RNA sequence: AAGCUCCUUCGACGAGUCGAGUAGUUUGGGAAUGCUGCUCAAAAUGGGAGGUAAAUUUCUUCUAAAGCUAAAUACCGGCCA
RNA sequence: UUGACCUCGGAUCAGGUAGGAGGACCCGCUGAACUUAAGCAUAUCAAUAAGCGGAGGAAAAGAAACCAACAGGGAUUGCC
């Protein structure tokens, strides 16, 4: 039982896609999530899966639909950054 | 309008990709790898070998397709591939050998089903004039039209066909996408691999004048062939050698 | 191969067991007005009178097997309507 | 030339007519036992092609068997099932073949020939006498009736290797060391 | 005369669905404001809550 | 090669010349019930099939229709006088069924038929 | 008048038609069986 | 039997415009290229040669059709939302996966 | 009663069985090697198995779903030698 | 009212037959594990052992919906 982080084991194209991959021994750019809104959609995702299961369908949906809320107004800031960066 | 498309331009195709009664397993999984390629494909079961082979163009007509991909099998072992225009287009009968299929662990790629294809030709695609038939009749079977309803919305992946011998030489690869040292393409083989070796190119649809013709084919039955006949002319040499020594001890 | 001299065989009656009998075609066509209909070669002659000939062999071939199997059915059904408006 | 046209109409078993008349005596078997004895055959066509004669010593019962599996699957068919049961019941008779007569979705149907070894004219009459010599004692019991001989896979050619002659008489030829005097 | 290759009323594919997800289980969407993406590359909204 | 149980199938020939006296034995018993007539019916000279064996010849199973008819021989008469008669076998050629005839003509000149009762 | 599914076969035939593996052309077409004109 | 003049009719009759001037790129996606790729292989039964011959001629086609695709505003990078079906199942991507540990163990540990 | 010959006359050949789909088992044998269950369910210049790149499925060879039949083969038991 | 035919019954009716044993060899059905792969699970043991049914002096198979590609062979069985 070794880790696949410490094998050079090449990422593989899955339903889950690979997205642009970063090479090997180079500068992998640190994104920040000092913002509030992306500091919220994380901590969604957290309490979610700490919770668990729930017998409740409704509670169970509004469990999900938090997170979904918190990623659609993350992205209307994100869109609204990106609008002021093409401006600037 | 019930083409599925959605398009200005409307390049109408659909391919009906069909196999012989006889198919291996690994004649199964090339069909079963190179329809899922095709969305506008239908799969069609086992054909009679006893049929005619214009039947086909009776068979695509049923099913409202323009391209027929006959994959004919001989003696259990052998695959032979068909490409045609259904009602009066070329015809153009391969031979396939060296088949790997997806399943095989050794590929790690992967790719989106139903996304159009960037297809890779070859230069000497344009150069020879039964290339260039070859050519149109792979960009129909493997075009997957623009608007089309079944299609995926992102390029993924890019099929390849090369003439580097006689014969056409077809691979798949995976678009995948590295940033750039201060976004570069990898290329990481996914499907299917198969070598066709053009037969003949029929003016008809399954049957008519002669076009194009090999003249430099050797059969996979020829070889066979060959070394029985290798095993017959060595039991004879055997016998002659002792008929001559028998005519020689009785002299 | 070696030339020896070939001599014509005479016809052998197993090789005539391609029937070509016409009391057993009388006995099938006046069988097939008494027996009747199956219920898929129903869904076959609605399919044909209403010109749906193209449906009406895929339908054949999926009760049948095989397009030899469906190409007759389909052939067998269509003389059992012009032989009926004849009648009729 | 009755017979001819019957064989035709065995051949349309969906038709309007053979499936009445096939569904009211489906019907009818099942108010009845489960073996029991038929006077005369339903499919007299079939009967007679697998060898049913109008004479003293032939008699013909009707057997049902229940259909589907024990995920394993019986190397035997459901015909031969039927015919074992009929033998059963009738320990002094030979059975000469069966056939199909009626399906259910939970029967199957079959009707079996049975013809008496010590009946005197069946005793007197060649072409059939064979069958009150020794060795035709319980054919069904050992496959050699028309399904027997189908599931035993005993026909010519490459596709029957390892079933003709007998698949365990086959392999045990194929399985000894033949040591001979001058080795 | 040329084959018109048009999808028949009968046809398995005569209705596609707008979505371009295929059999895959859709738990893979369950954490998102949006299902799947149309033929376009534009993804397709979830409608509302009830 | 000894992974099943061999010990349990295993067969010695020492009935080798046991056999040998049997079979003679029963080769003379069809002597003693056929005495004058051979033990054996003539057989047809036949070409071996594959191209390893087209040089060489063996006999074959029976005498076809046709080569029967040619030799003056009888269909119903030919099993009763010690000749074999193959109804599958076909001739082909002039050259199998002139072989043929030629070997009907010999035993029809080495053979004495006595006159019924 | 209502129809309710009652039995899980006719939930099959029900999970079968609403998704896209059954169409409404092949529950008409496989209609035509033996247990059908009775 | 080569008929020049009959397979040029033969294509003529089936053939649609390929032209840029006619004819957008996200129409055809096919892309020809410059090299014949047969002077990239000297030997045919040199494997890791031809396969390098052939990865490298699909790879310029890529980045032509990438430079033309980006032109006229077609998406081309798949999101990394975007789950769907592909042509090899999730199952057999696992096997791929663990293969891969296997033989990244196995050189490892002979090292160990 | 029977064999042959000739012919301006005729010449009937086995269906819930082949076949297709699927599951299990089996084989050196996914052209599924055979077998069995379930679903659908045939044909009449027909059907089955093969040969063949040879230009279209051309050619070759047999008739399944009824039945009988001695010998050459086996034999730790039976009556003996 | 009487008489046919069909189906189904009764009788210590007239005459018959089956069961059990044996099972070395034979025809089917059902069906393991130890072992080996220095462990083990595909595989192998093995389409074996154990269990169940059915015959004879032999049983079974058997007169091609066969082999073949030949200048052709010609039911089955067994030996090399």
């Amino acid at each position: 039982v070794y880790s696949e982080k410490e094998l050079g084991i090449p990422q593989l194209n899955t339903v889950t896609p690979v997205g642009v991959t970063k090479p090997k021994g180079k500068k992998k750019g640190k994104v920040f999530v000092d913002d509030r809104e992306s500091m919220n959609t994380i901590l969604a995702m957290v309490e979610a899966e700490k919770q668990g299961q729930i017998e409740s369908k409704i509670m169970r949906a509004r469990q999900l639909e938090e997170i979904r809320e918190a990623r659609r107004i993350e992205a209307e800031k994100k869109e609204a950054e990106r609008k002021a960066l093409l401006e600037n | 309008d019930r083409s599925n498309i959605i398009a200005e331009r409307k390049n109408k195709q659909r391919v009906l990709v069909l196999s012989s009664r006889g198919v291996t397993y690994r004649h199964r999984h090339l069909l079963n790898d190179l329809a899922s390629m095709l969305p506008h494909g239908r799969k069609d079961a086992k054909f009679d070998t006893k049929s005619r082979l214009y039947e086909l163009c009776e068979l695509a007509e049923l099913y409202n397709c323009n391209n027929v991909l006959f994959f004919e099998a001989r003696k259990g072992k052998d695959l032979y591939m068909w490409f045609s225009k259904v009602p009066n287009g070329p015809t153009v009968k391969f031979y396939a050998q060296n088949l790997h299929t997806m399943e095989e662990l050794h590929f790690q790629g992967n790719c989106l089903k139903g996304s159009r294809p960037i297809l890779s030709f070859d230069a000497a695609f344009e150069q020879e004039p039964y290339l260039k038939v070859i050519k149109e009749l792979f960009l129909h079977t493997f075009g997957v039209p623009q608007g089309h309803k079944k299609s995926k919305p992102f390029i993924d992946h890019v099929l390849s066909f090369s003439v580097a011998d006689g014969k056409i030489w077809v691979r798949n690869y995976e678009i995948r996408e590295v940033e750039k040292v201060k976004t570069d393409i990898n290329l990481i083989e996914i499907g299917p691999r198969f070598v066709l070796t053009p037969i003949i190119i029929q003016e008809g649809s399954f049957g008519g004048p002669i076009l194009y013709e090999n003249k430099r084919f050797i059969s996979p039955n020829k070889i066979r062939a060959e070394l029985r006949k290798a095993k017959a002319a060595r039991h004879h040499a055997r016998m002659e050698q002792q008929r001559d020594l028998l005519a020689r001890k009785r002299q | 191969g070696h030339k020896t001299t070939r001599r014509v065989l005479k016809e052998r009656p197993s090789r005539r067991k391609g029937a070509q009998s016409k009391r057993t075609q009388f006995v099938r066509s006046l069988i097939r007005e008494v027996a009747g209909l199956a219920p898929y070669e129903r869904r076959v002659i609605e399919l044909l009178r209403n010109g749906k000939d193209k449906r009406a062999r895929k339908f054949s071939k999926k009760k049948l097997g095989t397009f030899g199997r469906a190409k007759r059915k389909c052939e067998e059904l269509q003389r059992i309507i012009a032989e009926s408006r004849r009648a009729h | 030339g009755a017979l001819k046209y019957l064989e035709e109409l065995s051949k349309k078993k969906q038709s309007d007519v053979v499936r009445f008349l096939l569904r009211v005596r489906c019907w009818e078997y099942r108010q009845l036992n489960v073996i029991h004895r038929a006077s005369r055959p339903s499919r007299p066509d079939k009967a007679r092609r697998l060898g049913y004669k109008a004479k003293q010593g032939y008699v013909i019962y009707r057997v049902r068997v229940r259909r589907g599996g024990r995920q394993l699957k019986y190397q035997r068919s459901l015909r031969a099932t039927a015919e074992e049961r009929v033998g059963r019941r009738c320990s002094n008779l030979r059975v000469l073949n069966s056939y199909w007569v009626n399906q259910d979705s939970t029967y199957k149907y079959y009707e079996v020939i049975l013809v008496d070894p010590n009946h005197k004219a069946i005793r007197r009459d060649p072409r059939i006498n064979w069958i009150c010599n020794p060795v035709h004692k319980h054919r069904e019991c050992r496959g050699l009736t028309s399904t027997g001989k189908k599931s035993r896979g005993l026909n010519k050619g490459h596709r029957f290797n390892k079933t003709r002659a007998g698949r365990r008489k086959t392999w045990k030829r194929h399985n000894t060391l033949s040591l001979w005097r001058y080795r | 005369d040329e084959i018109d290759p048009v999808y028949d009323s009968d046809d398995t594919d005569y209705n596609v669905p707008v979505n371009t997800i295929g059999n895959i289980p859709l738990s893979f969407y369950d954490s998102y404001p949006h299902i799947g993406y149309d033929i376009n590359g534009k993804k397709i909204m979830r409608p509302a809550t009830g | 090669h000894f992974r099943k149980h061999w010990q349990r199938r295993v067969r010695c020939h020492f009935d080798q010349p046991g056999k040998k006296v049997t079979r003679r034995l029963a080769r003379r018993a069809k002597a003693a019930a056929l005495a004058p007539r051979p033990v054996d019916k003539l057989r047809p000279i036949v070409r071996c099939p594959t191209v390893k064996y087209n040089r060489r010849t063996r006999l074959g199973r029976g005498f076809t229709l046709e080569e029967l008819k040619a030799a003056g021989i009888p269909r119903l008469l030919a099993p009763t006088i010690g000749i074999a008669v193959d109804h599958r076998r076909k001739n082909l050629s002039e050259e199998s069924l002139a072989a043929n005839v030629q070997r009907l003509k010999d035993y029809k000149a080495r053979l004495i038929l006595f006159p019924r009762k | 008048p209502n129809i309710d599914i009652i039995t899980a076969e006719a939930m099959t035939l029900a999970h079968q038609l609403a998704t896209g593996e059954k169409t409404k052309a092949d529950l008409i077409d496989e209609g035509y069986n033996k247990y059908a004109f009775k | 039997i080569n008929n020049k003049e009959g397979l040029l009719t033969a294509l003529r009759r089936i053939q649609l415009d390929i032209n840029p001037k006619t004819t957008p790129f996200s129409f055809h996606q096919s892309v020809v290229a410059s090299k014949r790729t047969e002077d990239s292989i000297p030997q045919i039964e040199d494997d890791l040669q031809r396969e390098l011959a052939f990865m490298n001629q699909a790879l310029e086609a890529a980045r032509l059709g990438r430079s033309l695709l980006r032109k006229e505003g077609v998406p081309f990078t798949r999101p990394t939302d975007y789950f769907a079906e592909m042509v090899r199942t999730d199952a057999t991507m696992e096997k791929v996966k663990q293969k891969l540990i296997e033989e990244a163990t196995a050189k490892k540990a002979a090292a160990e």
